[PDB]
RNA sequence: CGUGAGGGAAAGGUGAAAAGAACCCCGGGAGGGGAGUGAAAUAGAGCCUGAAACCGUGGGCUUACAAGCAGUCACGGCCCC
RNA sequence: GAAUGCCGGCAUGAGUAACGAUAAAGAGGGUGAGAAUCCCUCUCGCCGUAAGCCCAAGGGUUCCUACGCAAUGGUCGUCAG
RNA sequence: CGAUGUCGGCUCGUCGCAUCCUGGGGCUGAAGAAGGUCCCAAGGGUUGGGCUGUUCGCCCAUUAAAGCGGCACGCGAGCUGGGUUCAGAACGUCGUGAGACAGUUCGGUCUCUAUCCGCCACGGGCGCAGGAGGCUUGAGGGGGGCUCUUCCUAGUACGAGAGGACCGGAAGGGACGCACCUCUGGUUUCCCAGCUGUCCCUCCAGGGGCAUAAGCUGGGUAGCCAUGUGCGGAAGGGAUAACCGCUGAAAGCAUCUAAGCGGGAAGCCCGCCCCAAGAUGAGGCCUCCCACGGCAGCCGGUAAGGACCCGGGAAGACCACCCGGUGGAUGGGCCGGGGGUGUAAGCGCCGCGAGGCGUUGAGCCGACCGGUCCCAAUCGUCCGAGGUCU
């Protein structure tokens, strides 16, 4: 099980074998190991990784000290990846090849407070014929004395976005080693410029 | 949402708030420094800015320019004979915005001040 | 980091430099490569250019045709492999940028609308003649 | 799913005069 | 909408409750580095005139 | 993107002007129709002693959409109108013209001998 | 309140005596704190007594893994006499 | 101790709804214990078969000026019917 | 009966299984294909139309199928008001009449504010025996769970023929779901342009207001979007249902069972995605500070840290989260690029003139990719450990 932090930089679309075909290109590596997690000490196997450098005069003490015992200089972001145990102690874009899928999991774009029509497809009501004030209202929510109550899990408005989302098994495209740079067939979570993490897809 | 959205709305309609930056712009070249609300003052910086860069041009066009915001043929002279030399050397940044340290008290409203750059 | 390189750089590969420049309201000739079976072949379609959005690499264009009857309208990616060769056939003086509104004029009206770009058109015969 | 047509309870409410 | 109204009066204690939040936190001051009088800070000296270093307004 | 009660014109001599779509053949449930989708439509306008009559409920392709279709190359085309070919349950057109132009997409479709009886394949 | 006929309220008490608080202090005032009067000023005029609901300040005990007509019986802890 | 009792007082809902046409505001200068709200100036906006002007009903000092800001003014107030 | 609002529709569902489909079976008057019948199975799915207020039903066109029921004949402090309980009016019929009729007909006031429970979201507080910054384990919970057509096998097996497979393999779909904005296509309240009437600046020219909360029209970046793009349903492992066996007695035979074993469902467990240590059973790892002064308590200054305040943000109702705060590129300006609009003003020339041509892809120019300390994040303040007992 193989991995990398990286971030979004933006999409485009590229001509392969006279297919237009949309990419969201990703700079990926390279991540440093700065901690290696192991099943006598930790419980577990995982190996935790860093990713883009940091201002040292940003770093407080306790952070400091941790990268010090990895001899690695201060970084942005700090985070595991799973039943990974790289040989190197950096971890480069190499690590893929075009033609391998991967799961990119990132952070959505957050609605803020939506409604129910946008959370849940919801169907709101007519925009005429009668219709008094409820043209985007959810409705009903439940049934009488029996129950006497609303469901949990009740699919209703409130905040939506801004959380962990995983579009699974997407091809990658090509792989430039120079730039760092990772491209995606199709989409990827998240706004340009946000964190994501790539890696060696489950999808058989 | 307002994703990546730029400027404000200042509970105005669009031709209201473009009055509304018009009329401090006036009152700024005028006086030199003016008092307003800090949200007001914040979005006058640019608006003034671009009127003051546009005098350091001179050309007949941006005097013409300009005066489709300040509308008034003596302050623009003003503008461009007495204001616009002193930046002469000067790229961007013409005026400054600092916050008063008490509220209006009808309101509670935080004030800032808002001044042409030395 | 600089996000707007890095695509350009990604898209620097497949950038094309070999088509000719032209406006909305030219009428032009564009040759492309079609396949069908199992052969391959180039097909021409000479129209209006109608619309050009501007996307850098992204760019396309769009180029209005009548035939038999029926008007036909294509999209073509401005740096698309599939694209063997673009001809001027003729350049048109438009006043905007996008001309949605010939879909509704006859022969006559686009005529009177579309006349000759008589400035352009010298700049094109004052080129080729070449060294 | 009811045959015999159940006939209305209630009237329809209808305003009164506010004293 | 069929006019909803408070089934039971509000315990003395549930509303003193409610008001568990209500409680104003006190204005954030720092000494004037020229009349070390206390003002907020990023705002201009009421008592002096002086910020950043310069006189700004007259007090 | 044809649907129920969409009108189409008939790009063929079978006599029919104008069909409605009644539905779309395109598995169980399909919102939409496009080029090379097989629909039934009534026949809402027709010419004196055609082959086809007002009336008749019949099958047939759509050959031309005004909503524009993409292709795996990253192009489109649209055309100015909503054109069928009426045809047999065996993807035979009853007619033996076809007018106009018709989509490429026809051919990958399967529907060879109304590409061939057509003036340009765009 | 009602066009009108007509309907139709609420609202008493400083002290024996105004001796009804000069003057000073904070305040724009209201209000307060000193001074002064008085047997008494939480009798100060928003004045006899001044209950209760209700609101607040201080203090003792108590409470953020707990199930309720709020009590009751037992035991323990802490505080007070 | 109960009469959807009578009178009064005081709670709850609650710092909640709302503050009465979406014609619209900004700055400068005054005054003042206090100013988004009062006076002046400049900019802007709205009415203009009125949202201007005259008359009749009705209202009955609301008119003018000086002095005031406890209440009235849906906020404020130095302003005011 | 000091009120439990009543048909149908809409919205939103959830559940049952007497199963409509899809999965698994036995029997068949099962050749194959297609059916019939019963058993198991509630995971998911179960279309769009015409008529009628209709539920129901008939009908059209499809479909894998167009399942049946419960939830106050689910759901009016969610909507509707066509049905039906008011007052108006008329027809048939009944009554001398006033009027009346599970007879019909046209019309006919559906109430801004949610206290508590519940539900969706988001915080504040304390706790998890020192005080802190990170990174995680996953008890437990949720999400998802559909299906068809064609092709190969193969016109093979089967069949007199017509017709026509199992198993195995390949491609392509419909509806759905999550994310995304490169393309297609929307919007794009002032980004550009053209236009009318009027009034104004300053007379011409050039402009400005108003005609909407954009006067109107043609376009339109970022963003937010679907009609657009990517991706998901699995795979696989385990245990089973109906069912089918192996070995096998009681019962010298027989028996799937009494000992034992195997096979076997879209279902169950896991696997996948998301939440999750208030999991008070309060977990784990890496790193930081440290033996403070004073009288398991208190008081005071601190350490590591954090909060305040500030510039901001595809984060956001407030809060929260995140980035930045002069040893800085956080916003504002300015500069370059992008992009939009589509050749500004002025001048010169041609024309009686409306105009046209040139300078010119000019000028204007939100948000996008960057650069640059010109403007602003000045200066600071308060919190914050001394580590309970076997
Ligand atoms: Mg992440
Ligand atoms: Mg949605
Ligand atoms: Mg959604
Ligand atoms: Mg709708
Ligand atoms: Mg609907
Ligand atoms: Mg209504
Ligand atoms: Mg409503
Ligand atoms: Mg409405
Ligand atoms: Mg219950
Ligand atoms: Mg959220
Ligand atoms: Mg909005
Ligand atoms: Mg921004
Ligand atoms: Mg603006
Ligand atoms: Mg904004
Ligand atoms: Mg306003
Ligand atoms: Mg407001
Ligand atoms: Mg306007
Ligand atoms: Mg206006
Ligand atoms: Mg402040
Ligand atoms: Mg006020
Ligand atoms: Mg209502
Ligand atoms: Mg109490
Ligand atoms: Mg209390
Ligand atoms: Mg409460
Ligand atoms: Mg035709
Ligand atoms: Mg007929
Ligand atoms: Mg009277
Ligand atoms: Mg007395
Ligand atoms: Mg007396
Ligand atoms: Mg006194
Ligand atoms: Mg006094
Ligand atoms: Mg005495
Ligand atoms: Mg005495
Ligand atoms: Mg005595
Ligand atoms: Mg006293
Ligand atoms: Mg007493
Ligand atoms: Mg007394
Ligand atoms: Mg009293
Ligand atoms: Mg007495
Ligand atoms: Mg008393
Ligand atoms: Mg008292
Ligand atoms: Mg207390
Ligand atoms: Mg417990
Ligand atoms: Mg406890
Ligand atoms: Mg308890
Ligand atoms: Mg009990
Ligand atoms: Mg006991
Ligand atoms: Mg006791
Ligand atoms: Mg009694
Ligand atoms: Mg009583
Ligand atoms: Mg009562
Ligand atoms: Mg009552
Ligand atoms: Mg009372
Ligand atoms: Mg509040
Ligand atoms: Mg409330
Ligand atoms: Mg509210
Ligand atoms: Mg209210
Ligand atoms: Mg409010
Ligand atoms: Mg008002
Ligand atoms: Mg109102
Ligand atoms: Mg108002
Ligand atoms: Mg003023
Ligand atoms: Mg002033
Ligand atoms: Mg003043
Ligand atoms: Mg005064
Ligand atoms: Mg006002
Ligand atoms: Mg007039
Ligand atoms: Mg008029
Ligand atoms: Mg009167
Ligand atoms: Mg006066
Ligand atoms: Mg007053
Ligand atoms: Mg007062
Ligand atoms: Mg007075
Ligand atoms: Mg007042
Ligand atoms: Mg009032
Ligand atoms: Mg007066
Ligand atoms: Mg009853
Ligand atoms: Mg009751
Ligand atoms: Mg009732
Ligand atoms: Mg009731
Ligand atoms: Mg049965
Ligand atoms: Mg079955
Ligand atoms: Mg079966
Ligand atoms: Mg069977
Ligand atoms: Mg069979
Ligand atoms: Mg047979
Ligand atoms: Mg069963
Ligand atoms: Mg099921
Ligand atoms: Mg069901
Ligand atoms: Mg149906
Ligand atoms: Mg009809
Ligand atoms: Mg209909
Ligand atoms: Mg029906
Ligand atoms: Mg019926
Ligand atoms: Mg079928
Ligand atoms: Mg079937
Ligand atoms: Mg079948
Ligand atoms: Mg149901
Ligand atoms: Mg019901
Ligand atoms: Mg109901
Ligand atoms: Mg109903
Ligand atoms: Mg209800
Ligand atoms: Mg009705
Ligand atoms: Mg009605
Ligand atoms: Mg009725
Ligand atoms: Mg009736
Ligand atoms: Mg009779
Ligand atoms: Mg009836
Ligand atoms: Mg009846
Ligand atoms: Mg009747
Ligand atoms: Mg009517
Ligand atoms: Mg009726
Ligand atoms: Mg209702
Ligand atoms: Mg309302
Ligand atoms: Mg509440
Ligand atoms: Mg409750
Ligand atoms: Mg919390
Ligand atoms: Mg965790
Ligand atoms: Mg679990
Ligand atoms: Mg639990
Ligand atoms: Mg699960
Ligand atoms: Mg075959
Ligand atoms: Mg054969
Ligand atoms: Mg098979
Ligand atoms: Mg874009
Ligand atoms: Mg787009
Ligand atoms: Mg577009
Ligand atoms: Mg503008
Ligand atoms: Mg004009
Ligand atoms: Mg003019
Ligand atoms: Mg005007
Ligand atoms: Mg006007
Ligand atoms: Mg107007
Ligand atoms: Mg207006
Ligand atoms: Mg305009
Ligand atoms: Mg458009
Ligand atoms: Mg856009
Ligand atoms: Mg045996
Ligand atoms: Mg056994
Ligand atoms: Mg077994
Ligand atoms: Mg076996
Ligand atoms: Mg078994
Ligand atoms: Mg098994
Ligand atoms: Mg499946
Ligand atoms: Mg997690
Ligand atoms: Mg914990
Ligand atoms: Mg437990
Ligand atoms: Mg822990
Ligand atoms: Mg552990
Ligand atoms: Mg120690
Ligand atoms: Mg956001
Ligand atoms: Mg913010
Ligand atoms: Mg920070
Ligand atoms: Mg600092
Ligand atoms: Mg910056
Ligand atoms: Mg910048
Ligand atoms: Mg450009
Ligand atoms: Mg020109
Ligand atoms: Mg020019
Ligand atoms: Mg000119
Ligand atoms: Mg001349
Ligand atoms: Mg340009
Ligand atoms: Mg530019
Ligand atoms: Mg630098
Ligand atoms: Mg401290
Ligand atoms: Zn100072």
């Amino acid at each position: 099980m193989k991995g990398i932090l990286g971030v979004k930089v933006g999409m485009t679309r590229i001509f392969r074998d006279d297919r237009a075909v949309p990419v969201t290109v990703i700079l990926a590596g390279p991540c440093p190991v700065v901690q290696r997690r192991t099943p006598e000490k930790d419980g577990y196997t995982a190996v935790q990784l860093g990713f883009l450098p940091q201002n040292p005069k940003r770093v407080n003490r306790p952070l400091k000290g941790h990268f010090a015992k990895a001899g690695v200089e201060p970084v942005r972001i700090l985070r595991e990846i799973r039943d990974f145990n790289p040989e190197g102690d950096t971890v480069t874009v190499e690590i893929f090849k075009p033609g391998e899928r991967v799961d990119v999991t990132g952070t959505s774009k957050g609605r803020g407070f939506a409604g129910v029509m946008k959370r849940w497809n919801f169907a709101g009501g007519p925009d005429s014929h009668g219709a008094h004030k409820i043209h985007r209202h959810p409705g009903s929510i439940g049934n009488r004395k029996t129950p006497g109550r609303v469901y949990k899990g009740k699919k209703m408005a409130g905040h939506y976005g801004a959380e962990r989302v995983t579009v699974m098994n997407l091809e990658v495209v090509d792989v430039i080693p120079e730039e760092n740079l990772l491209l995606v067939k199709g989409a990827v979570p998240g706004p340009n410029g946000g964190l994501v993490i790539v890696r060696e897809t489950k999808k058989a | 949402m307002r994703h990546l959205k730029s400027g404000r709305k200042l509970n105005r309609h669009s031709s209201h708030r473009l009055a509304l930056y018009r009329n401090q712009a006036k009152s700024l070249l005028t006086h030199g420094r003016i008092t307003t609300t800090v949200p007001k003052a914040k979005e006058l910086r640019g608006f003034v800015d671009h009127l003051i860069h546009l005098a350091k041009r001179g050309d007949l066009h941006a005097r013409r320019l300009v005066l489709r915001d300040l509308q008034d043929v003596k302050l623009v002279r003003k503008l461009f004979d007495e204001i616009a030399p002193r930046y002469r050397d000067r790229q961007g940044g013409y005026t400054r915005v600092l916050k008063l340290a008490e509220r209006r008290r009808g309101d509670g409203a935080p004030l800032a001040l808002v001044e042409l750059v030395e | 980091m600089n996000r707007g390189a890095l695509i350009k750089l990604v898209e620097s590969r497949y950038v094309r430099t070999d088509l000719p420049e032209f406006r909305p309201g030219d009428t032009v000739r564009v040759s492309y490569k079609v396949k069908e079976g199992n052969r391959t072949r180039i097909q021409d379609f000479e129209g209006i250019v109608i619309r050009i959005r501007r996307n850098g690499f992204n760019t396309t264009f769009t180029v209005r045709k009548v035939s038999y009857g029926v008007g036909v309208e294509r999209i073509f990616p401005l740096h698309s492999p599939l694209i063997q060769k673009i001809d001027i056939v003729q350049r048109g003086r438009a006043r905007r940028a996008k001309l949605y509104f010939i879909r509704n004029l006859s022969d006559r009206e686009i005529r009177r609308k579309l006349r000759a770009d008589r400035k352009r058109i010298d700049q094109d015969r004052a080129a080729e003649r070449a060294a | 799913r009811r045959i015999r047509p159940r006939p209305p309870r209630l009237p329809r409410p209808r305003p009164r005069p506010l004293p | 909408a069929k006019h909803p109204v408070p089934k039971k009066k509000t315990s003395k204690a549930r509303r003193d409750a409610r008001r568990s939040h209500h409680a104003l936190t006190p204005p954030t001051l720092v000494p004037c580095p020229e009349c070390k009088a206390m003002k907020p800070p990023h705002t201009v000296c009421p008592e002096c005139g002086y910020y950043a270093g310069r006189k700004v307004l007259e007090v | 993107m044809i649907q129920p009660q969409t009108y189409l014109e008939v790009a063929d001599n079978t006599g029919a002007r104008k069909i409605m779509c009644i539905r779309v053949l395109k598995g169980s449930n399909a919102k939409y129709a496009t080029v090379g989708d097989v629909i039934v439509a009534s026949v809402k306008e027709a010419i004196p002693r055609g082959a086809v009559k007002e009336g008749d409920v019949v099958k047939a392709v759509v050959v031309r959409t005004k909503k524009e279709i993409k292709r795996p190359d990253g192009s489109a085309i649209r055309f100015d109108d909503n054109a069928a070919v009426i045809i047999n349950n065996q993807l035979e057109p009853r007619g033996t013209r076809v007018f106009g132009p018709v989509a490429r997409e026809l051919r990958e479709k399967g529907f060879m001998k109304i590409v061939s009886l057509a003036p340009e394949v765009l």
